[PDB]
């Protein structure tokens, strides 16, 4: 239960920490790489298309960091409120019952009842 | 009558917490009962066929003879004393109250008798996948009785029937949101030769809805609902499901 | 700090012009976007050579009027060669650095208002904990959304005042923390005010027209409620505002006491215009409590200290009426705790709405007056040397005080036990009395019945002897009557 | 027989990708229209979100076949069908870029470059290069970070579970015909 | 409470009123309309001999509650299909729904099988005629074949010779012309600790030929 | 209550997230000076940028914790069984409406 | 100074009095276009290259064809200056010949389209590579997919950013 909602968690955790290492990497290949060395497997080849990349990587890296921050702080402070929810919390006098609690109290309220009403005996 | 309900369980352990989490979910507390039920089936000396004098298809069954017991006759101890359900129901587990029901049965302890509810049910309803058990019920209230052979022992025999098994069971009752009940319970074979409890280990859970209707799916309809949310509500603390039809057949068997 | 980042994640914004125009940006550069892919679906039909071709082709409607299969191309594997081998294309690889850089240097930018936007949201960690301060354990956690939607849009949490047992309209409690580190509380309605905005205590008040039976001349007296009317309930203090709950409390308390101007609707004695209902009995003509059709007690006076002997008993009377409706709200919970169905709609026959403000009116004016009418009716017998008496035997004989019996159940017995000792007061028919002679020994009894402020005075008579002789009886002028003819069935 | 196999080999993968990243704006472009309601920020991220996606897709793909497009840089001759109405056919076969290509420029000189030539650009190179072998550095603080670990299946139950007090099902056929509970 | 059943065999519609009248007299007051439903089951049961009985007589009142009685061989079963009726115990406890019916209903359509029924008297829009220490409800019987007599119920309060009250009104009979009649106070036997069972039950002697 | 302890852990760990962003913000501008040739600070981007790593991973472990926390609560009795807000109102008002009415009944009927 | 680079305008109205009408057109293409830069021209300058008699020395049954040029089949004088354009430039092989920078036409009634082209040749396959031009009233198209593409593409993403750059909104 608290278990599915921890998971949830966690994958976010693991999102925000796999998107400043592609903003930091994609940094290197958004700047421009290219090869001397054949092996090397990024590619920015194309005008618009190799420089959208640049383009691109803002708007997802930059909102996937940012974005895995904004859930996180929900994830937070959802925690906080279902600490707010509350547990039973039981009574502070019980088993020792304060006030006139008894028939006592039928005593009293004859007491009253004559008090209000009228006639003096 | 039509009786929607959802069952499932706890141990002994998960007790006293689905107690104090039921009495926020439903604001009252609960409510502490029991009652004995007593089964009869046809004499199987009688022998009968399974068709009316208006032909039609009909099928022998037990009948469920239902009330309280004052906890007078029920409870081990005044030590234990109290009156808090749960932690005298560990008190309970495991072993037998008085009982030899057998003694009430036939009075004792020149005798009339009590009222009973006397019942008989079928078969859950037929359904691929229900979302909750819809079962109907037959009832009558038996108020007192008269003649020579007054004993419900005497009644039931003089109706054709046979005592077949019984059992005590004892709980709480949650009353909640448009009729529905939740019992917390316990359950205790009751034989001549001892009594074991059914339910050894933990309570049998049941939340139900009695309906008057059958005949107002609207009304149906909306009972569903009320259980749907109840399972829901709790889903991830019970699982509140619909038992195996099967299980549910009082018929010959 | 959840429901807060959740409100930046709603778009909500209430801006004019500034909202709009911005709104329309989105519509005309998204637009073209759409409209430039759209040249994307045109070199679709480009393809033609083949009828998966033509199906593409057909994503103009304009193609579907421009028949062809309409272009042809050749070999310049050369000319990539240059694309790639161009001393241009090393350079425009710089470019690639060029723009990456200008990227960069917004993701900069972006990312510092990040931290002053998550600053914003520190006002709210002070918020929750201003919240975890103040009113804690044993409260309200009620979490609500409204500004309707249903997803997202304003959802929020807090506490309310009726529970147990049901009054049934406008009925709770809402509360939210303003900027001066102060709660505000709302109600659902009762329209918000910090710790409210104008307050209506229940109050009562009771007149007498006496003047020795002179010049009709009524004044009152009337037993106060007031605390104070200075208030305090300080900012950044829930504490305080605990004590404004349970301000609340009693405003939802006098929403009770409108449920006994209803209640008063079933009787003959004052309701005027059905735009205000005074509280009013015949004997010493007497007025005792009011509120207005339209309300209660409404704040607004100058304050000086004098008492009177009508004030110090009105104000028992406010916590009679209080507490007996206090038991109406105990008794719809008996049934609620007790059976399935729950109680709700409120008092059936004015049988259980009636108890509140009826039974009061009753027991005072009726029981006594009668019972000294009746009294006077004994002087009737006040004749022979003789002698009677009047005991709670009645009284007695039904409606036991704090029993041990209990119910059905060990919680369903407290509760019923708690019901008992204060159902004194709200059963309070007259007791009744008797007489009786020694001598070859003769006996007689009567017992007065309130039914709602009406009298029965039913009663009985043996004379006991060697034999055995008897009559009993069940208005006041055949009693009367029964008395005369009593008189000389007696010893004359 | 008449006329040839022009080119457009992986033309057909081009439009595909070229629809999917048109088909995806076009109904953003829709539901941009009825400002009325926008819908729900998770919605339009998630159509603005893959609709982005489909751009990188078709910006690939673009690439992949990149040695051979523009290569086969086909012009057009058709019908005369297309000559009539004009404008559709400059329109549709032509290459630009918009008010685009500016701030393009203000990137390009942006920039700390422009006319000085192979040697001094040689050098910067090997610096950007030195520059992604500085982001190197990251993969090391990464180890620091050191954050990656997992979620015998009964020696993990006994910590975790015990639940259960018997059968329910059984139960209740007991209640009902008196067959009693066996062992679960 | 002391009670006791007369059914006139040989009769029809008008002979009510005839009665009625000779009566007119001796009344009080009138109070509201009764009614009751006798049932006949015939037990379906070969394997038990025709050494011990067959038979049960199903006796319904509107006598306030929805109440029925069962007899079988001078045995008495009382039900009632009275939701109100119900043991306020029975219910809380979850023993009963609170949801009853005619065990009738119960008989025909769930243990139809050992039980059929067989007649189905009922007695519409009964008088209830009032004297001192004597109620004296009057019905015309009708079964699904026609009219089958007259009925006369007699209930008293007072335990004090209630032998003269039967013998003063089979009088009223032998006035009217009223030959062939059937007669029963049960048979000096049964015990009494709730009497209107024994006297609701009766009715099975006056319709028992 | 004492949780409002535990409740003030997280709202710091909340603290420590929006120092994530607050501290990368700086890796992202001096990455900004590092690509642009001038070594100027590159040990000082080393720093600020181990350290979005440390912020994030401290308020990993945490928030991880605290979580590993509420499931332990939960587990406890401490707070209240896996489930939903609802009414605590009935409670304790029903019967202590008596309790002020009655006690002030009594202090009206002698005093002082 | 800027550059009309990747195709632009015409020349129009100059040659216009001399007047275009296929075959003629495709000489006026040439002054107009600016691409005429060896092999078309300097056949033309060659012969036209004799003037007043200076003295100027140094070397320099129907039906065959290339298989483009018989898919297009030429008709008219372009069809002789075809035949002087193929002994201009051809390296010869077996059954084979290739050209070096010949400029040629393919048309119809309003418009055509020509290209300058290298064609290599075999019994059942031939291909010219080459530069193609478009041209309709007094313009020419030369241009290219994928440099296409980048246009209408780098176009719908930078408007695209502008439509991302307005969820500005709260």
């Amino acid at each position: 239960m608290s278990n599915q909602a921890l998971y949830e968690k966690l994958e976010q955790t693991r999102t925000i920490l796999s998107v400043k290492l592609a903003e930091l990497i994609n940094m290197t290949t958004i700047a421009d790489r290219n090869d001397d060395d054949e092996g090397s497997f990024a590619q920015e080849n194309s005008e618009l298309a190799v420089a959208t990349t640049s383009v691109m990587m803002v708007n997802n890296q930059t909102m996937q960091l940012i974005k895995n921050v904004q859930d996180l702080l929900i994830l937070t402070r959802s925690i906080k409120e279902k600490w707010l929810l509350n547990q039973i919390p039981v009574t502070e006098h019980s088993k020792v019952t304060r006030f006139d609690e008894k028939q006592i109290e039928e005593l009293l309220d004859n007491c009253i009842e004559t008090f209000v009403a009228e006639k003096t005996t | 009558v039509q009786q929607l309900s959802l069952f499932g369980s706890i141990g002994d352990d998960g007790y006293d917490l689905l107690i104090s989490t039921l009495t926020t979910i439903s604001g009252n507390p609960p409510l502490l009962y029991n009652s004995l039920c007593t089964v009869w089936k046809p004499n199987p000396s009688y022998d009968v066929e399974n068709v009316n004098s208006r032909n039609q298809l009909v099928e022998p069954n037990r009948i469920k003879l239902s009330k309280e017991v004052p906890f007078s006759y029920l409870i081990d101890e005044t030590m234990m004393d109290k009156p808090l359900n749960f932690r005298i129901l560990k008190s309970f587990t495991n072993d037998k109250i008085p009982l030899n029901y057998a003694m009430t049965r036939n009075i004792l302890h020149n005798e009339s008798c009590s009222p009973w509810s006397l019942q008989i049910s079928d078969i859950p309803a037929a359904g691929n996948n229900r979302s909750v058990s819809m079962q109907t019920i037959a009832e009558t209230i038996i108020l007192s009785s008269a003649g020579k052979n007054s004993s419900v022992s005497s009644l039931m025999n003089g109706l054709g029937y046979v005592f077949e098994f019984q059992y005590l069971t004892i709980g709480v009752k949650f009353f909640m949101k448009h009729g529905l009940i939740l019992e917390l319970q316990k359950i205790w074979q009751i034989e001549e030769a001892g009594n074991s409890q059914i339910t050894s280990g933990g309570f049998l859970l049941k939340a139900y809805i009695n309906v008057s209707r059958g005949t107002d799916i609207d009304r149906i309809n909306y009972t569903e609902t009320a259980l749907m949310n109840l399972k829901k509500e709790l889903q991830g603390y019970i699982e509140l499901s619909v038992p195996d039809r099967q299980s549910m057949d009082s018929r010959v068997a | 700090n959840e429901n807060g980042e959740t409100d930046d994640n709603i778009e909500t914004v209430m801006t004019q012009e500034q909202f709009v125009k911005r709104r329309r940006d989105m519509l005309e550069h998204i637009n073209l976007a759409m409209n430039e892919s759209s040249l994307a679906l045109e070199f679709v039909s480009l393809l033609l050579s083949s009828v998966k071709e033509s199906t593409g082709m057909s994503s103009m409607s304009p193609f579907l009027r421009k028949v062809v299969k309409p272009s042809s191309l050749n070999s310049d594997k050369i000319p990539y060669v240059a694309p790639t081998k161009k001393e241009y294309i090393e350079l425009d690889i710089l470019n690639k650095g060029w723009k990456l850089q200008s990227l960069n240097e917004s993701k900069d930018l972006l990312r510092a208002s990040f931290n002053k936007l998550s600053s914003i949201l520190q006002n709210e960690h002070d918020y929750w904990n201003k919240i975890m301060q103040s009113i804690s354990n044993k409260d309200v956690i009620f979490k609500i959304r409204d500004r309707t939607s249903g997803q997202k849009l304003l959802a929020i949490k807090y506490g309310y005042e009726d529970s147990g047992s049901t009054y049934k309209h406008d009925r709770g409690i809402a509360n939210i923390r303003n900027n001066i580190e102060s709660q505000n509380l709302d109600l659902i309605p009762h329209g918000t005010d910090f710790v409210h905005s104008v307050k209506k205590f229940l109050r009562v008040r009771i007149f007498t027209k006496i003047e020795s039976e002179d010049d009709y001349i009524l004044s009152g007296e009337s037993v106060m409620d007031r605390d104070s009317e200075s208030e305090e309930a300080e900012t950044k203090d829930i504490r305080k505002q605990i004590q404004l709950l349970k301000k609340i409390i009693f405003e939802k308390e006098l929403m009770y006491q409108i449920k006994k101007e209803c209640a008063l609707l079933i009787s003959y004695g004052v309701s005027i215009e059905n735009e205000n209902k005074v509280i009013i009995e015949l004997p010493n003509e007497k007025f005792e409590i009011e509120l207005l059709s339209l309300d209660d007690d409404s704040i607004v006076n100058h304050e000086q200290d004098l008492p009177k002997i009508n004030d110090k008993r009105a104000n028992l009377m406010l916590v009679m009426l209080r507490l007996l409706l206090v038991v109406i709200f105990k008794k719809t919970l008996r049934s609620r705790i007790s059976s399935p169905h729950g109680l709700i709609n409120l008092n059936v026959d004015d049988d259980i709405l009636i108890i509140r403000p009826i039974l009061g009116k009753v027991r005072f004016a009726n029981y006594k007056l009668l019972l000294k009418k009746i009294i006077k009716d004994y002087v009737l017998d006040i004749v022979p040397g003789s002698s009677i008496t009047e005991t709670e035997v009645e009284r007695e004989q039904p409606q036991e005080n704090k029993n041990i019996d209990d119910e059905n159940i060990t919680k369903l017995n407290k509760e019923i036990r708690a019901f008992d000792k204060l159902l004194n007061i709200p059963r309070r028919e007259l007791k009744i009395n008797l007489p009786l002679t020694e001598h070859k020994s003769p006996n007689l009894s009567l017992m007065l019945e309130s039914p709602n402020y009406c009298n029965a005075l039913i009663h009985i008579k043996f004379s006991a002897g060697t034999e055995a002789n008897a009559v009993s009886f069940d208005v006041e002028d055949f009693l009367h009557f029964i008395v005369a003819e009593y008189i000389q069935q007696k010893k004359v | 027989f008449d006329f040839n196999g022009v080119p457009g080999q992986a033309l057909d993968a081009v439009r595909m990708r070229l629809a999917q990243l048109t088909h995806s704006l076009r109904r953003i472009r829709d539901e941009m229209s009825k400002a009325e309601l926008p819908q729900w920020y998770t919605l339009q991220s998630q159509l603005n979100v893959t609709l982005s996606q489909l751009v990188s897709v078709t910006s690939t793909l673009q690439h992949f076949q990149e040695t051979l497009d523009s290569t086969v840089v086909y012009p057009l001759p058709k019908f005369p069908t297309t000559s009539h109405e004009s404008l559709v056919t400059t329109l549709l076969r032509k290459k630009n870029i918009p008010e685009v290509d500016e701030w393009m420029k203000y990137v390009r000189e942006t920039s700390g470059v422009t006319t000085a030539l192979l040697k001094d650009e040689e050098i910067e190179k090997l610096l950007q290069q030195d520059r992604e072998i500085t982001n190197w550095a990251r993969t090391t603080f990464r180890n620091e970070y050191g954050k990656h670990d997992f979620k015998h299946a009964s020696l993990l139950v006994r910590d975790s579970k015990p639940s259960k007090p018997f059968n329910v099902d059984d139960v209740l056929k007991f209640t009902f015909t008196g067959e009693k509970p066996i062992i679960t | 409470g002391k009670s006791a059943v007369i059914f006139v065999e040989r009769a029809t519609p008008a002979t009510l009123t005839e009665l009625k009248d000779a009566l007119s007299n001796s009344i009080l007051s009138v109070r509201d309309p009764w009614s009751i439903d006798f049932r006949t089951y015939r037990c379906s049961i070969k394997n038990l001999p025709a050494d011990v009985s067959k038979l049960m007589y199903s006796i319904t009142f509107h006598h306030h509650g929805r109440q029925t009685v069962l007899i079988k061989d001078n045995s008495a079963m009382v039900t009632t299909a009275a939701a109100a009726d119900i043991p306020p115990a029975l219910v809380f406890n979850g023993s009963s729904t609170g949801v009853p019916e005619s065990i009738d209903t119960i008989l025909s359509s769930k243990l139809s099988n050992i039980w059929m029924q067989r007649q189905l008297i009922k007695g519409d829009a009964g008088e209830t005629l009032i004297l001192d220490g004597l109620t004296v409800r009057l019905v015309n019987l009708f079964s699904s074949t026609g009219f089958k007599g007259l009925l006369i119920e007699l209930q008293a309060d007072e335990a004090g010779e209630f032998e003269t009250k039967i013998a003063g009104i089979e009088g009223h009979l032998a006035e009217i012309r009223a030959k062939e009649y059937k007669t029963s106070s049960d048979s000096l036997g049964p015990d009494t600790s709730n009497e209107i069972c024994d006297l609701a039950y009766q009715y099975v002697r006056a319709l028992e030929l | 209550p004492y949780i409002q302890e535990r409740l003030k852990s997280l709202n710091d760990i909340e603290t420590q997230l929006c120092s994530m962003l607050q501290e990368a913000s700086q890796v992202t501008f001096i990455f900004g000076e590092l690509k642009r040739g001038n070594e100027s600070v590159k040990p000082q981007f080393e720093n600020h940028v181990k350290q979005f790593y440390e912020r994030l991973d401290k308020s990993t472990t945490q928030l991880r914790k605290e979580i590993q926390l509420l499931d332990e609560n939960v587990g406890t009795r401490l707070l209240p069984i896996n489930v939903n807000k609802k009414a605590l109102g009935q409670d304790t008002e029903k019967m202590e409406e008596q309790l002020d009415l009655l006690s002030a009944i009594l202090d009206p009927s002698k005093s002082k | 100074m800027n550059v009309t680079p990747l195709d632009e305008l015409q020349w129009k109205s100059p040659e216009w009095i001399q007047v275009f009408g296929l075959r003629t057109e495709n000489v006026l293409d040439y002054f107009a276009e600016s691409p005429f830069f060896d092999k078309t021209s300097n056949n033309q300058v060659i012969k036209m290259q004799r003037q007043f008699s200076q003295l100027n020395d140094p070397n320099a049954f129907a039906y065959v064809d290339p298989a483009r040029r018989q898919i297009l089949f030429k008709y008219p004088m372009y069809m002789q200056l075809e035949e002087e354009l193929m002994k201009l430039d051809g390296t010869e092989y077996v059954l084979s010949s290739v050209r070096e920078p010949d400029f040629w036409v393919i048309r119809k009634q309003r418009r055509t389209n020509n290209s300058g082209v290298g064609s290599a040749k075999g019994p059942e396959i031939i291909p010219l590579q080459d530069y193609y031009i478009i041209g309709a009233n007094i313009y020419q198209s030369p241009t290219i997919f994928k440099i296409v593409q980048s246009r209408l593409m780098s176009t719908s993403y930078h408007l695209n950013s502008t439509l991302e750059s307005l969820y500005d909104l709260i």
